[PDB]
């Protein structure tokens, strides 16, 4: 009710329910500053676009405008551009490099420091042990630059 | 460390509440690659909420941080300094008598 009140347009608005909204609570939403309106605005123009797309006789009329992920996800990568000042960065600046722990010891190790707090060993108490933060020689000539971009996409959310 | 390795050792699976990996029927694979699994994650939240921030796997006590003597004899040997110290005597000896 809230997605179609102000759009006086006949046909009605629906997303569908194959949408995952943990997908977008992390995923799509990293810190983004509320204003998901303008999120979920945006997608509602695309989705209307392609809808009056196929309006012009093409195959078929679904006769409903319907959402859909991929809109989402374009919708939520152009907010993180379109605000062109922002200092921030996509969680996902990283491709065939997704963390692989076995290919040395070190990249066995970086995993700690995630894994870790992560809670998956414990509810840590969050007031004891320092935090075992990685301080990285690495591969001193080359590499860096990739590294942490690497580990943050696959194993954690922003960068 | 050792206690949380013990610890963890304690914790080291998921005792309770496995994974619900119910495959349903093979679907007649005229077309497509039989990716079942993203479907059936799909239904099962959809279905479900999982994660509707409730449930936990509590494998484990999540405390009962015993603590022992079993491992403390992992000091070993410390790496410590004035293993030799005749620097450090010497400080001593600039206070041999009470002066300064
Ligand atoms: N171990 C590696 N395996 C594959 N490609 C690598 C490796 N190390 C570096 N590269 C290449 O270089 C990139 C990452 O290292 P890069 O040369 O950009 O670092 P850098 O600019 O020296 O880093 P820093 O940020 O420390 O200045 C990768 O995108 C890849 O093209
Ligand atoms: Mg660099």
């Amino acid at each position: 009710h809230e997605l179609n009140r102000d759009v006086q347009q006949k046909v009605p608005v629906s997303y569908m329910d194959n949408i995952s909204f943990s997908s977008l609570s992390s995923y799509s939403a990293g810190l983004t500053p509320l204003d998901i309106k303008s999120i979920v605005e945006t997608a509602r123009m695309t989705a209307t676009a392609r809808f009056y797309q196929e309006s012009k006789k093409c195959g078929w009329l679904p006769q409903s405008i319907l959402i859909t992920q991929e809109d989402l996800s374009k919708a939520t990568s152009k907010a993180r551009n379109e605000f062109s000042v922002s200092i921030g960065a996509p969680q996902i600046p990283n491709v065939t490099w997704d963390d692989i722990g076995g290919i040395d010891f070190v990249k066995g190790e970086i995993l700690d420091t995630i894994d870790m707090p992560l809670k998956h060993p414990e509810l840590f108490t969050s007031g004891m042990k320092k935090r075992s933060g990685i301080l990285f020689y690495g591969p001193p000539g080359t590499g860096k630059t990739l590294m942490a971009k690497a580990i943050a996409t696959n194993f954690s959310l922003n960068f | 460390l050792k206690s949380v390795h013990r610890w963890l050792s304690a914790a080291d699976q998921s005792e309770v509440v496995p994974g619900n990996d119910n495959i349903e029927y093979f679907s007649i694979n005229e077309h497509g690659r039989r990716e079942e699994n993203r479907l059936r994650l799909k239904t099962l939240l959809q279905q479900d909420v999982v994660h509707e921030t409730k449930t936990s796997t509590s494998a484990a006590s999540e405390l009962t941080a015993v603590v022992t003597i079993n491992d403390l004899l992992e000091a070993c040997q410390e790496t410590k300094p004035s293993i030799s110290t005749s620097e450090l005597v010497k400080l001593r000896g600039i206070y041999d008598r009470f002066q300064k």
